[PDB]
């Protein structure tokens, strides 16, 4: 571990397949005309 | 003319600030 | 000792401000 | 309209004598404030000081003389 | 007053206007290149021959001869004609502007949606803005290679390192490798490192202007082309308000940057038109006067710092990692050789720090540029707070005040 | 079908439900203000003497090393550190770290990300609770002056060891050198935030006394009035036609402030405009930008000297500065 | 130091950093003039 | 030197005036005026219902 | 004194990605005036 | 109504342009004569003869550097009468010897009593309580102990502020070079109200403006309690403890600071840490901030109290003036 | 009756027959005229 950059990826990965796993059930998709997205999927 | 309270006020406070302030600009000419 | 003092002063206060915060008067809106 | 022809006047003259007030030296002997040449003179080379309560008057004549 | 902003906030009304909008950019636009002519006119009229260029409060003078416009070796001012015809051609690009600025904001169309698709916009359009963007970052990467124009074949660029007080050089070799620009911009920000202040050489500088032209230039092609993805359109606001409060972000951290950047770099910012920086004076002064104790007849000047290391002591020794064009050829592997310095002293060296000793009511033209862009950069970052929030509240829908029908607290638990 | 952990997560940081409100900016702000805290409190306690000068004598600011809370302080790190950065595991020992004042550096830099956060904090709460969010930009300015006090001079004076002690007779000491160094009293930054800080000390009181006096009376002979108010009330619970009719008539009937919102946007932007003026000024000293100097602006027809008011604080910010300079020739 | 041919505009030369300062007083008089609309 | 009498000051300077608020608020319980969150007093000597009731 | 920079290295990281994946897990919507 | 008193307590109290009442018998005189005292001391009096200075716009002073300063030290605590066996009738010494500050200082303390009596009658006449004449209490007794109270425990008016700008920064770095008056507690809790009265006025400000309703109560006190719980932990609930903390905490940051310069007046200073200075002379290698701000509170003594105070006709050689190269 | 006595007798009649005396002088007429 001369290099710190193991840490950076090894712990953006771990909290990055959880975020990644929240968004597979995002149906974003589809696009929206709005200042902001107001759809989002809660419960799985 | 007016001699009331007003005008008694206000003279009170615009005849010293015109004669102050042209005491004011008469020393931006003197050299020092 | 007056170390010992100053740092019962400190504790206590932080003590009171965490009593303050946590276990204050809850706020009840009037009906 | 009397108004304004007061204040064209009144105003003008009040400027005027405030003016004549400073540039005239009125203002230095109303006052007792110093001009550039009396900051000190040549028997008096130090700053001039009150030194006692009731002589200050009778001190201050003797000091600022010519 | 109808629109729902008063006389104090009246450009507000200018959000869905796109034409007057353009009108009024154009002939800001147009302002600022204004004063740039005219203050180069300024400059060059009350400037003096024989007084260096930091002497005059010249700053738009000192960029332009670091571009290698009327200047000679040693950082002599040659001619001011160059100055003169950027000035007066940036006085006569400023007529253009102002012109196409007040034409479109007055007598222009007022919304360029139903004529000319191409110009029209809209806030909420997340595919025309990111065509806007790539155009004007391609606009942005094509700049950066001007540089470049400017360094590798026209002219040259003022190299304050260059050997006997420094010259115009054309580059011929520019730093291309990523490894040694991206760790530039990956630099830590402390001291000793600098982050990308610490730029001590025109080869990283020109190399960093090619990678970033590049870069400007595929992104914009790719913006152009491409649309936001979803991550991007789920977390961004997008209104108007919301990509000015971006823009304010991203402006109020380059003029932070800028400001230490003059504050401490040597090279974009060469000690012969801005003045030393704080701490090339105070190693002038220490330098200077170990040159005085060293001819007229040593541990009273230097220390041995404990990481194997030369350098001045007294008070300016916290300012061991300041590098100079005329200390580095007195400088050796270990720091301050004493036989460079007893031997390899030239007369070129000790008069840039006799001068620099004595220009530590004078305020130099690098404070001014670092204390005015600071004020800037921070009441930038106010900027972009306050607008930040607006337009996310705007967006939301409560920026106008809490609907007393349904109030969003009433509906929520009690805290305890 | 079964919620994924990262949507619980997000629904406990951003739930209105907790009693201090986390939020993703209370996610930095949290660890970096406890960390601060703890860290303040082990070193002003307990932390052997800081070598802040480089000539090996130490400041004693612990008060286990003969400090009352008064003379107690986190001293900066030394002048052999400068601008550098100085964590825990670049020192070769915890000693040689306590001794060049790292424990200043690590308390500095958690609280400043801690108080940035703070301001992103607020503006998340008044997010989800939808309010208008611009009392972060009310907070950005202490945090200005803190930046000011605590970063930026060090700076612009190239060190660490200058910045502001974590202490109260280190501020006093801070302010003195100060003084002497940029006469921030003659600077008009620094009058611009006193006008800031007692006009908002004016108008604060001069608002509660206007709002204490016209008070409606709902409560009994000798009960506290402030039962007179019911917490969520919508009936206003004090007379505020009462109030202006007494401030119109205590200096003159214009300068009364007819409307209530226009009032409180006074009131929330005069001192903050103040303190924003004044952190920008502290930051343009540090880049030698110092204040007005009117030395030796009077003289006589002879060339003589005469001095003003002027001249005797620059006597005492030349004291000042002569003890300042400990050795420096 | 001015170029020889352009000596003659120095004075007008002085007064050019001023006017974009004069543009924001532009801006406040076009209101006052219109009555703050 | 400790100095006896200022340990004392500082003492007897926080312990009675705590222990003066303490027992005012233990007998304010007592009586069930001990929050703010409540009407103003109905009669003489009889407090007002909490706003919860 | 390695292991204590790869430990804070490892939180200063983690709460970093907190930050960074919270603010992308559609902010804007986690507001009481939400449309649908 | 019935009786010459009812008719003139009916004409004060008219509404008019500007309201007089009975204590603008005494207010409007004594403030016309102190503000215009004040400015045509800035504008032509000098101080040379008082303190060996130029401060006015007659000798070249600015509005930073002019000031009406304090009477020579030898005049004492004489109220320095124009009449006064001082001056004796001369309007001009009278200006010389610093006259004009007393003058200023007294009608100044008159009006400042009378503007106090005018919140009273004003309150009476509107009909609320008086608390803004409470809440003025604290400029009073800032004014009376700094500007009176102060100098009359000092040696003369001297040692008083002068009324300038330059003036009063000279007399903050007076008193903490002689008195070490930063480390006076009572000046620390002058401090704690005078900030957290701008604290104050900026969050309440902010608060009212931020939970407006869109359109009784304008703005929301539920949602900013619920704002200020989450964030700081506490927040206000009533809205009448709200306004009375607004009153209290910069008036009494007022009262606090004029108890300490009342112990200034007689010397009567927290100057040092008696242990912590036995220490540090037994040992010269101890070293706190406290003891470095002694140091420069030294500096400051002996290299102002030459022109400062020049009519002790101070000769100090640069062997004692302390210097940091002596340590 | 030395000069300061007789100065102080001088600033008590003064102050009664130029600041006393025609300010309640003036209140008066104002007051029956109003
Ligand atoms: C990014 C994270 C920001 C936090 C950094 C704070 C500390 C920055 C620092 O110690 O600052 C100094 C550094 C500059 O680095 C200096 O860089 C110098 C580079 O010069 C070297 O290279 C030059 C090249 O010519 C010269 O040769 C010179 O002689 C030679 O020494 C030296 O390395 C110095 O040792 C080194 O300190 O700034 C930097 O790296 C960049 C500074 C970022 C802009 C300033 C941040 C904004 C202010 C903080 C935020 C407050 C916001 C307020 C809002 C509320
Ligand atoms: C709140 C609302 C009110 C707001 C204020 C309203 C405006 C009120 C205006 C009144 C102000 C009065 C100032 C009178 C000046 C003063 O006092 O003048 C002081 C004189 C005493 O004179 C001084 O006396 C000193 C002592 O001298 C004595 O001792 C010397 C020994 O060396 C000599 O022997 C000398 O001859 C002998 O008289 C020195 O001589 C000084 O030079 C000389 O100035 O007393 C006197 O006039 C009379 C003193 C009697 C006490 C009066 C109380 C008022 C003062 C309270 C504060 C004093 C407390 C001090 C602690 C702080
Ligand atoms: C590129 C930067 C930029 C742009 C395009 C905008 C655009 C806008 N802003 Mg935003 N803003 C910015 C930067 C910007 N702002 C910065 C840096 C701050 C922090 C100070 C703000 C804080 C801010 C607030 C608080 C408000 C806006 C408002 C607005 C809108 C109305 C414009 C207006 O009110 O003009 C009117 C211009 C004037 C009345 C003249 C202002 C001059 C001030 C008083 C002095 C400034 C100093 C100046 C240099 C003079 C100094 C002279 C010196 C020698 C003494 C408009 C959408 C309004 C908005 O929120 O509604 C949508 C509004 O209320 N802005
Ligand atoms: C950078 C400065 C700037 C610019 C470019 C603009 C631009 C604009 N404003 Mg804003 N504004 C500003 C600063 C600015 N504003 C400031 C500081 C304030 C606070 C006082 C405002 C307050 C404000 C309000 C309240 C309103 C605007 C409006 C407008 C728009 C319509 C203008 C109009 O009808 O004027 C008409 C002006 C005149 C008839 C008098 C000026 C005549 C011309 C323009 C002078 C040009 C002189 C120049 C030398 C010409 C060179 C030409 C030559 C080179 C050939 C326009 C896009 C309006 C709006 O938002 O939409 C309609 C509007 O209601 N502004
Ligand atoms: C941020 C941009 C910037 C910077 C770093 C400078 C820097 C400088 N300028 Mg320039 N200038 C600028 C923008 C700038 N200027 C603008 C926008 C104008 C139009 C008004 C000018 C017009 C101008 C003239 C006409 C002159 C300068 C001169 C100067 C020098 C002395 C400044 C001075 O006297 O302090 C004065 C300080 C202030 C006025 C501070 C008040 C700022 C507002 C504070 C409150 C907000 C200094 C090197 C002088 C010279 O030396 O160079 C030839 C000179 O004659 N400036
Ligand atoms: C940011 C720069 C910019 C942009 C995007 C526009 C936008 C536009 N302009 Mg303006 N304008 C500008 C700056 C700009 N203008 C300048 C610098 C001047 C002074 C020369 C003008 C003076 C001007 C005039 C006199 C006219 C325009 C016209 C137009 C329109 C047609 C242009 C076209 O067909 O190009 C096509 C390019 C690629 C497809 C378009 C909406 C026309 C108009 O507004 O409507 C009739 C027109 O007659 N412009
Ligand atoms: C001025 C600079 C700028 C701006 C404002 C944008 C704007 C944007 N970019 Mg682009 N980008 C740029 C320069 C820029 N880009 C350059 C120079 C490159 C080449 C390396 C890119 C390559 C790029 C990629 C690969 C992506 C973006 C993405 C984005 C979006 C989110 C960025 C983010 O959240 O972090 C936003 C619309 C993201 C988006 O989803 O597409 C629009 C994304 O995935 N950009
Ligand atoms: C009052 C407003 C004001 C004024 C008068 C200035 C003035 C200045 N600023 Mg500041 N700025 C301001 C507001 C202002 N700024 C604000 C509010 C911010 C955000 C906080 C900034 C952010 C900022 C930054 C980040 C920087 C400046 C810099 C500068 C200086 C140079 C500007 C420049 O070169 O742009 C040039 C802009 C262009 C678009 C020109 C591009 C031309 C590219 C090609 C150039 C020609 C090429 C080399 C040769 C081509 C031909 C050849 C091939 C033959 C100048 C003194 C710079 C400085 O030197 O340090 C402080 C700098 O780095 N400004
Ligand atoms: C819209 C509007 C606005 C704006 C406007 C603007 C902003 C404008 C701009 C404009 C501009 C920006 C302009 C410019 C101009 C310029 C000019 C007109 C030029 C000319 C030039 C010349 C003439 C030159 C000459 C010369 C030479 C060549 C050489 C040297 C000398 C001289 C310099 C002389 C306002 C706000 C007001 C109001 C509202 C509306
Ligand atoms: C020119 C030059 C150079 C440079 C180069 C380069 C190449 C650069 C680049 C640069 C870069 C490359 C930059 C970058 C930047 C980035 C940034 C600045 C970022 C930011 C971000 C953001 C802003 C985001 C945010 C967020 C989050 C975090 C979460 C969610 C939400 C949001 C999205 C908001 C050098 C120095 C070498 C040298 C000299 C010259
Ligand atoms: C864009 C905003 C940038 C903010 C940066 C800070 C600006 C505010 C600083 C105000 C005081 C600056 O003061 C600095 O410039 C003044 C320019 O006249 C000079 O100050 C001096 O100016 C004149 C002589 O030159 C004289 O009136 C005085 O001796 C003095 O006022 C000094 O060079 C320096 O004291
Ligand atoms: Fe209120």
């Amino acid at each position: 571990d001369d290099s710190l950059g193991f840490v950076l990826i090894g712990v953006t990965a771990v909290i990055g397949l959880a975020w990644a796993q929240w968004q597979s059930y995002q149906d974003d998709g589809d696009d929206f005309f709005d200042t902001y997205d107001s759809r989002r999927a809660a419960a799985a | 003319p007016i001699f009331t309270f007003r005008w008694l006020t206000i003279h009170a406070l615009a005849v010293p600030t015109v004669f102050f302030l042209g005491a004011i600009t008469s020393m931006q000419f003197i050299q020092r | 000792m007056e170390a010992l003092v100053y740092t019962f002063l400190l504790i206590g206060t932080l003590i009171v401000i965490f009593f303050a915060i946590f276990f204050r008067d809850p706020p009840r809106i009037v009906k | 309209i009397r108004y304004w022809i007061i204040h064209s006047i009144t105003i003008p003259s009040l400027f005027v004598a405030g003016f004549l007030f400073v540039s005239t030296g009125l203002a230095y002997d109303a006052f007792g404030t110093p001009r550039p040449n009396e900051y000190f003179t040549q028997d008096r080379q130090q700053i001039p000081l009150v030194n006692d309560r009731f002589s200050a008057k009778q001190e201050l004549e003797d000091l600022t003389k010519g | 007053e109808s629109t729902g902003f008063a006389w104090w906030s009246g450009n507000a009304r200018l959000i869905n206007v796109s034409g007057k909008l353009l009108g009024a950019h154009v002939a800001h636009a147009g302002l600022m290149v204004f004063w740039c002519g005219a203050m180069t006119l300024f400059e060059v009229a009350h400037y003096i021959p024989e007084k260096p260029l930091y002497e005059q409060g010249c700053i738009l003078i000192p960029h332009l001869t670091t571009l290698g416009w009327g200047v000679g070796p040693g950082g002599e001012v040659t001619d001011v004609y160059p100055f003169f015809v950027v000035g007066v051609l940036h006085l006569i690009s400023s007529a253009v502007l102002g012109f196409g600025g007040v034409y479109h904001s007055l007598i222009g169309p007022d919304t360029l949606e139903e004529s000319f698709p191409f110009f029209g916009y809209d806030w909420r359009d997340k595919n025309k803005m990111t065509t806007i963007l790539g155009i004007h970052l391609i606009l942005l990467g094509i700049g950066s290679f001007l540089l470049v124009a400017k360094a590798c074949f026209v002219g040259g660029l003022y190299d304050t390192w260059a050997p006997g007080g420094g010259d115009v050089r054309i580059v011929t070799a520019p730093t291309l490798n990523p490894l040694i620009i991206f760790g530039y911009v990956l630099k830590s920000p402390f001291g000793g490192d600098g982050w990308i202040i610490s730029v001590n050489n025109l080869e990283d500088l020109v190399g960093g202007h090619i990678w970033l032209g590049f870069l400007c230039v595929v992104g914009g092609i790719w913006h152009i082309l491409t649309k936001p993805f979803a991550w991007a359109r789920r977390t961004f606001v997008w209104s108007g308000e919301a990509y000015l409060s971006y823009s304010l972000a991203a402006l109020s951290v380059m003029g932070l940057t800028a400001s230490v950047f003059v504050w401490y770099n040597n090279t974009a910012y060469p000690s012969e038109f801005f003045g030393p920086t704080g701490p090339e004076a105070s190693q002038s002064q220490a330098f200077t006067f170990l040159v005085r104790d060293q001819r007229l007849g040593l541990g009273k000047y230097l220390m041995r710092s404990p990481s194997g290391e030369i350098i001045f002591g007294g008070e300016t020794m916290r300012f061991w990692d300041m590098r100079a064009p005329w200390v580095e050829p007195l400088r050796g592997p270990n720091g301050l050789d004493l036989n460079k310095i007893r031997n390899d002293i030239q007369p070129w060296q000790e008069r840039r720090a006799a001068e620099y000793m004595t220009h530590a009511n004078y305020v130099s033209p690098r404070s001014w540029l670092t204390t005015s862009h600071f004020f800037l950069g921070f009441f930038l970052w106010v900027g972009h707070l306050w607008h930040a929030g607006r337009a996310r509240a705007a967006a939301a829908g409560f920026e106008k005040g809490i609907n007393r029908e349904n109030e969003p607290v009433l509906s929520m638990r009690p805290l305890d | 079908e079964s919620a994924s952990f990262w949507e619980q997560f997000c629904a406990w940081i951003t739930s209105t439900e907790n009693r201090l409100y986390i939020g993703w900016f209370g996610c930095l702000m949290f660890p970096t203000l406890l960390t601060a805290t703890s860290a303040y409190i082990i070193a002003f306690i307990a932390a052997p003497p800081v070598d802040i000068d480089g000539i090996r004598e130490p400041v004693a600011g612990s008060l286990l090393y003969g400090n009352n809370i008064i003379s107690g302080a986190v001293v900066p790190s030394s002048n052999a550190i400068g601008v550098h950065f100085y964590p825990i595991w670049e020192a070769a020992s915890i000693d040689e770290w306590l001794y060049n004042g790292g424990p200043y550096q690590l308390v500095v830099f958690h609280f400043f990300i801690g108080v940035c956060a703070y301001i992103g904090r607020e503006w998340e709460l008044s997010y989800r609770l939808g309010m208008r969010p611009w009392i972060c930009v009310a907070f950005s300015a202490p945090v200005a002056a803190a930046a000011a006090v605590f970063v930026i001079y060090p700076i612009g004076q190239g060190s660490f060891s200058d910045g502001m002690p974590l202490g109260i007779s280190g501020t006093f000491n801070f302010m003195l050198v100060f003084q002497a160094e940029h006469n921030i009293l003659m600077h008009p930054f620094h009058m611009l935030g006193v006008a800031g800080v007692f006009g908002g000390s004016l108008f604060s009181a001069m608002h509660g006394s206007l709002v204490t006096s016209s008070l409606i009376r709902e409560t009994s002979e000798n009960e506290s009035l402030n039962y007179g108010y019911k917490f969520g009330q919508e009936e206003e619970t004090y007379n505020i036609v009462a109030a202006h009719g007494y401030f119109g008539r205590l200096i003159f009937q214009y300068a009364s402030f007819n409307n209530s919102r226009a009032l409180h946007f006074f009131l929330g932007a005069w001192p903050v405009v103040g303190i924003w003026f004044t952190a920008m000024g502290v930051a343009t000293m540090a880049f030698n930008l110092n204040g007005f100097n009117f030395n030796q602006s009077v003289v006589d027809s002879q060339g003589r000297v005469i001095n003003t008011w002027a001249d005797i604080l620059n006597r005492s910010n030349l004291g000042m500065e002569v003890m300042h300079e400990r050795n420096a020739h | 130091a001015l170029p020889e041919p352009y000596t003659a505009f120095r004075p007008i030369v002085d007064v050019m950093p001023a006017i974009p300062v004069l543009f924001l007083l532009l801006a406040f008089v076009w209101q006052a003039s219109v009555g703050f609309r | 030197e400790v100095s006896f009498g200022a340990f004392l000051a500082v003492i007897l300077g926080l312990f009675i005036p705590v222990v003066f608020l303490v027992t005012l608020y233990i007998q304010s319980e007592a009586q069930g005026t001990a929050t703010n969150f409540r009407l103003p007093d109905k009669a003489p000597g009889v407090p007002g219902d909490r706003y919860d009731a | 004194m390695f292991t204590l920079k790869i430990l804070v290295y490892t939180v200063v990281i983690f709460f970093i990605s907190l930050f960074t994946f919270g603010f992308l897990s559609s902010d804007p919507s986690r507001n009481p005036n939400r449309k649908d | 109504d019935r009786g010459v008193f009812d008719l003139i307590d009916d004409w004060l109290k008219r509404d008019r342009f500007v309201f007089v009442g009975w204590s603008g018998l005494l207010l409007f005189p004594c403030a016309f004569l102190a503000v215009g005292g004040w400015l045509t001391g800035i504008t032509f009096v000098t101080s040379w003869y008082t303190h060996g200075l130029a401060s006015s716009f007659l000798e070249g002073c600015n509005f930073l550097t002019a000031a009406v300063s304090t009477p020579a030290n030898s005049m004492g605590h004489s109220l320095l009468l124009l009449w006064g066996p001082e001056a004796q009738g001369d309007i001009t010494r009278w200006f010389q010897i610093g006259g004009l500050w007393t003058f200023v200082a007294l009608h100044g303390s008159f009006g400042v009593i009378g503007f106090c009596l005018r919140q009273f009658e004003i309150a009476r006449l509107v009909g609320i309580r008086p608390y803004n004449a409470i809440a003025f209490s604290g400029p009073i007794a800032v004014f009376v102990t700094v500007f009176l109270v102060y100098p009359l425990g000092q040696a003369s008016w001297f040692f008083a502020p002068s009324f300038g700008v330059a003036a009063i920064f000279r007399f903050l770095l007076f008193l903490q070079g002689f008195h070490n008056w930063t480390l006076n507690p009572f000046h620390m809790m002058g401090v704690a109200g005078i900030l957290g009265g701008a604290l104050l006025c900026a969050i309440h400000g902010a608060t009212v403006e931020n939970t407006l309703f869109e359109d009784e109560e304008t703005y929301s006190m539920v949602t900013a309690n619920r704002f200020w719980s989450q964030i700081f932990g506490v927040a206000f609930s009533n809205k009448r403890w709200l306004h009375f903390f607004m009153l209290f905490v910069p008036v009494a940051g007022m009262w606090t600071s004029s108890l300490g310069i009342v112990g200034l007046a007689l010397n009567l200073r927290s100057y040092d840490f008696v242990s912590q200075e036995l220490r540090a002379a037994e040992d010269p290698e101890f070293e706190t901030f406290y003891t470095k701000n002694n140091l420069l509170n030294e500096g400051i003594r002996s290299w102002m109290a030459a022109q400062d105070q020049p009519h002790e006709n101070f000769i100090f050689p640069e062997e004692v003036l302390p210097r940091g190269n002596a340590l | 009756m030395t000069p300061s006595l007789s100065a102080f007798l001088s600033s008590v009649i003064l102050a009664v027959v130029i600041i006393v005396i025609p300010i309640g002088a003036a209140l008066v007429f104002v007051s029956t005229s109003d």
